RNA sequence: CUAGACGGUGGGAGAGGGUGGUGGAAUUCCCGGAGUAGCGGUGAAAUGCGCAGAUACCGGGAGGAACGCCGAUGGCGAAGGCAGCCACCUGGUCCACCCGUGACGCUGAGGCGCGAAAGCGUGGGGAGCAAACCGGAUUAGAUACCCGGGUAGUCCACGCCCUAAACGAUGCGCGCUAGGUCUCUGGCGGCUCAACCGCUGGGGGCCGAAGCUAACGCGUUAAGCGCGCCGCCUGGGGAGU
């Protein structure tokens, strides 16, 4: 009874519980393409985690944002929902030779005008250099490389606040890790996300997505005298902080060191 | 390694303790004294008897480099700046200004349990 | 601007007499009639209170001339009923 | 009882807002950033309600810091 | 539209010619902008008051016109949003009040 | 028919409201810097931080929330409640010039709105401080008052109760009965006194014959004189069972 839109949260009905999921979307036929892909769940000789991995694979396909442009007047209209996550996809259009995903901010209905050209419209638009953060609203569309630029696919956080302009010349903050101040030197889209909180809303029961794309967990301790000692009491499990082949279940750190954050700190989390 | 003789002093105050401030034409300051040094603080610090022992250690890591006039401006409300006042030319000095302000918050924050209110 | 400019059409169109200055078709009309710009004070300013009772006060008449033009001349009734509707 | 110098509004080519020939904003006010309660004001409260305002502008705009400084508080 | 007042201040480090610039972009806001003009006078260079962006010191200017509601809320921010203008101040003027005069 | 109610013109007043950028003295701290032996805090002390550089001092930085001075008998305000720049929107309010509709109205268990701080939930959030919990310490005893930390919390959205030394403890409205002391506010302008003055209206502390209580005292904003109607009380406890 609070956001946009239809949760089917049904309160205790038969057999499903309270869901949540989709919004509007003007129903697309079904893609024309998907270069490459190739698919999921286990590699490498062996299968590697025993957690999710269900039937449906790739849909996602690559979505390149602006290599190029130098002049190209673009226009958007549909929009279809797609990759592995559920988070939309945008649509694009153009009229040139591919057609690269693009991103999308919030919802549109029959117009907009988009330009993707360094100073061009205050409202959509794509590839331009980086200084260009007066207020830095919604971004949804961040990415770590120079020549390409991505990143991001998911409905979830994509706003960032941009910080000043000082030495070492770092700025912008990102998604959920607290006070990091990345160096940087790229481009996005600038946008919002559209249906923010839409992204791990709850689902009724269990058994119509946990084989329906991924896979049925909710373990732990495997009881196993051999290389899992969690299991071998009355019923209780007295000492033992450990978590699995002692991997120790708390924190202990990790990754530092590194190309960056070496001068990227504060990344502590609450 | 400065020897400018012509030198400033960030003095200040404080209701419990005060410590008092030994900088350059510009910021950057030395050292530091006080009087709360030896066995005073407790209840012996109720007193400004901790003001005036303050310049009696002073000298020692600071009239060493040729410093025979500081600037004088009071800051903070102390204890009793009314000893640290004994610290004046009678201990071979210089002063400079009467200035004497104290900053406090218009409300800007949230002090005690009670702060407003009249009659 | 806000005193009787809008008002001026609501003098050669919908009145009375010639010079209408107080008629039904020049009364409770400025009051639905200003809800164009009243309701516009909701976008934002929905804490506004020193403003939003400032329309309590014609709760009764945008529904008082009732039982007097229904009740006898359906022409001061359903003088213009037919382009605001009865109860939303 | 008692007050200062005769304080009020002898003189009248200024002005309350034009800032190109600003005067009394700097003459008559506060030796200090106090906002003008309504004694050492000179004028009186009226011309001050608003005048707030009018020369707060200098704070955010740099024109003005926050308040002055004095002695014996 | 109404009559307006609006003051702009920035970067005044660069010279009169990458300082005067931004006034070039107000140009096409007062003849290609729905209405017209107003007048315009200009402070000239009045000191502020305490150091900002680490300086106590600058340039400024100001101006006054009459421009269409809707483009305000991005005709200020046109220039307010980069690391130049800091500080914008529009107002409908039209009867505001005097000293006594 | 206009005294009431109602809308017009022309102006003015403020902490009325929702939204957006933020202005800076703030104070806990991240870091470098100068770089000594204590800081802190009680009426006497301490868990803590000390030899890892503590206390404090210059700068770069993260931030959340608050809004001194004006502030006083002040204003907004049905009231609750509200004292930083500007703007989109908006509420209630003021006299003169009458413009006209022409009794068109004041109240009213029942409902709709408000819903003092805190308290519920979903997500967020975190500097300062704070229920539980926890320390040095009072004293015989001390889950009080000192100090030292910290969770929900004090914080944005939205859905709840409907409450308090919520008070002018006195329900809205009209007419009326000596005035004065003083204040924020609009208006007409008297030998045009160039620092003035009268007249008139809205809000607000005070004094009194008189009327009223059993007073204190209400005292021009009436408990003085009535009225258009809803409320409650009817010996206390037990009782909001």
């Amino acid at each position: 009874k609070k956001y946009r839109p239809y949760t089917p949260s049904r309160r205790q009905m038969t057999t499903a519980d309270f869901s949540g999921l989709t919004k509007k979307r003007p129903e697309k036929a079904l893609t024309e393409a998907l270069p490459k892909t190739g698919g999921r769940n286990n590699r490498g000789r062996i299968t590697s985690r025993f957690i999710g991995g269900g039937h449906k694979r790739l849909y996602r396909i690559i979505d390149f944002k602006r290599r190029d442009k130098s002049g190209v007047n673009a226009k958007v209209a549909a929009i279809e929902y797609d990759p592995n996550r559920s988070a939309r996809i945008a649509l694009l259009h153009y009229a040139d030779g591919e057609k690269r995903y693009i991103l999308a901010p919030e919802g549109l209905t029959v117009g907009a005008t988009v330009n993707a050209g360094p100073e061009a419209e205050p409202k959509l638009g794509n590839a331009l250099p980086l200084r260009f953060v007066p207020v830095g609203a919604v971004v949804h569309a961040l990415e770590l490389v120079p020549g390409k630029g991505a990143q991001l696919a998911r409905s979830a956080g994509t706003s960032v606040q941009v910080q000043g302009k000082e030495s070492d010349y770092v700025i912008v903050r990102l998604p959920s890790g607290e006070l990091r101040r990345v160096h940087s030197e790229c481009y996005a889209t600038i946008g919002a996300v559209g249906n923010a909180e839409h992204k791990n809303i709850v689902l009724g029961k269990a058994g119509r997505s946990r084989w329906l794309g991924r896979k049925p967990h909710q373990r732990g301790s495997a009881m196993n005298p051999v290389d899992h000692p969690h299991g071998g009491g009355e019923g209780r499990t007295g000492a033992g902080r450990v978590p699995v082949t002692p991997w120790g279940k708390p924190t202990k750190g990790l990754k530092t060191r590194r190309k960056r954050k070496t001068s990227d700190r504060f990344i502590v989390t609450r | 390694k400065r020897q400018v003789a012509s030198g400033r002093a960030y003095i200040h105050a404080s209701y419990n303790n005060t410590i008092v401030t030994i900088t350059d034409p510009d910021g950057n300051p030395i050292t530091w004294s006080s009087g709360g040094v030896i066995g005073y603080k407790g209840s012996r610090k109720g007193t400004p008897y901790a003001a005036q022992l303050a310049a009696l250690d002073a000298a020692k890591k600071a009239m060493a480099y040729g410093m025979q006039s500081v600037d004088v401006i009071v800051r903070g409300t102390g204890a009793g700046r009314e000893q640290a006042i004994r610290a004046l030319q009678a201990s071979g000095l210089q002063v400079k200004s009467i200035v004497d302000d104290t900053p406090v918050p218009h409300n800007g924050c949230r002090p005690k349990k009670k702060f407003r209110k009249a009659s | 601007p806000i005193t009787k400019e809008e008002k001026q059409k609501v003098i050669q169109e919908f009145a009375r007499f010639p010079g209408d200055t107080g008629s039904t078709e020049v009364q409770v009309a400025l009051l639905t009639l200003r809800i164009n710009r009243l309701s516009e004070h909701l976008k934002v300013h929905k804490k506004d209170h020193h403003s939003h009772r400032g329309l309590l006060m014609m709760v009764g008449q945008r529904r008082r001339l009732l039982r007097y033009l229904q009740r006898e001349d359906p022409e001061r009734y359903r003088a213009l009923i037919e382009k605001l509707g009865i109860r939303g | 009882p008692s007050r200062k110098a005769k304080v009020k509004a002898t003189l009248g080519e200024f002005d309350l807002r034009d800032y190109r020939n600003v005067e009394v904003l700097k003459r008559f006010l506060s030796e200090t950033g106090k906002i003008l309660p309504r004694r050492r004001t000179g004028l009186s409260g009226k011309e001050q309600r608003i005048l707030a305002k009018t020369i707060k502008r200098a704070r955010i705009l740099g024109l003005l810091p926050f308040t002055e400084k004095l002695v014996r508080k | 539209m109404r009559r307006y007042e609006v003051n702009i201040v920035l970067n005044p480090n660069l010279d009169q010619s990458q300082l005067a610039l931004e006034k070039e972009i107000i140009q096409r806001a007062l003849e290609n902008y729905g209405a017209r003009v107003e007048k315009v006078e200009e402070l000239g260079l009045r000191r502020l008051a305490y150091p900002i962006a680490k300086d106590p010191q600058g340039y400024f200017l100001w101006y006054q016109v009459e421009m269409p509601e809707d483009r305000v809320n991005d005709l200020a921010r046109e220039l307010r949003i980069r690391d130049n203008v800091r500080r914008v101040m529009v107002v409908k003027s039209q009867e505001p009040f005097l000293a006594n005069a």
